[PDB]
């Protein structure tokens, strides 16, 4: 380790030179302005990710409602005599009321 | 009498692929959202943190 | 050769960075817990000085 | 035995050079940075084994 050791002293050195450029007060001030940018740009980061949580909101409750209007047309297709067209749109409905399920599981 | 048969096993396949990619693009939308929280949460982590020079 | 195992293959290195993200935050230690009790206990002294005016 | 004498001394006066360039005290606050660069490294390779119990 005898170039080991000599490697870890110019290190130590020159980290004692950046030590003595650091003056107490500039360094001081600008230490904390550093951490009022990284602040702001980490915010929006969380603000651009509680969006999804709005997003997955919204595309629950469209698919909610989609799915009542493929029942509304069943039940009146029952009305003017056609079972098959019932089934049809009926199956549509569940698949959009599974959709919702997955949603509300991320959500 | 093959043709109609024909058409119907065709059919099917096609509604089982369609119904597939639709589950892809169900996949993708969510996905990308815990891409962007993970990235976020990791940052969070680091500011926190970070020790050394 | 594939589209859909080039799609499955993104999809694990997303769940990797979500679990590696939380992880990260276990070995780093959390100590929100005791800092919330705090505000906690602070609205129970904010009830009394509510019920008194 | 004559090879293994002389290289051990070469080595020896090495060390008198090297201990010189040790000033003690800026030599060990670096040490005590050394670590903590590492302990962060270690924290994440951790972190990454964790991860794939969840």
């Amino acid at each position: 380790a005898l170039f080991d050791r000599l490697g870890r002293v110019v290190r130590a050195n020159l980290n004692d030179l950046v030590s003595k450029a650091e003056d107490p007060e500039k360094v001081l001030e600008q230490a904390v302005i550093d951490m009022q940018e990284d602040l702001v740009q980490l915010r929006q980061a969380v603000a651009r990710t509680i969006a999804e949580e709005k997003r997955t909101e919204q595309r629950l409750n469209q698919d909610t409602q989609e799915a009542k209007k493929w029942e509304d047309r069943a039940k009146l297709a029952l009305t003017n005599g056609e079972e098959n067209l019932a089934r049809e749109a009926l199956a549509r409905k569940k698949s959009l009321t599974d959709t919702a399920a997955a949603y509300q599981t991320q959500l | 009498a093959q043709q109609r048969t024909m058409s119907e096993n065709l059919r099917r396949n096609l509604a089982a692929l369609e119904a597939k990619i639709s589950e892809a693009k169900t996949k993708k939308n969510m996905l990308q959202a815990r891409a962007k929280a993970a990235k976020a949460n990791a940052e969070l982590q680091q500011t926190l943190g970070g020790l050394g020079t | 050769s594939s589209a859909t195992s080039a799609f499955e293959r993104m999809e694990n290195k997303v769940l990797d960075m979500e679990a590696t993200s939380q992880a990260a935050g276990e070995l780093a230690g959390f100590g929100i817990e005791n800092q919330f009790a705090q505000l906690e206990a602070s609205s129970g002294v904010e009830d009394e000085l509510a019920a008194l005016k």
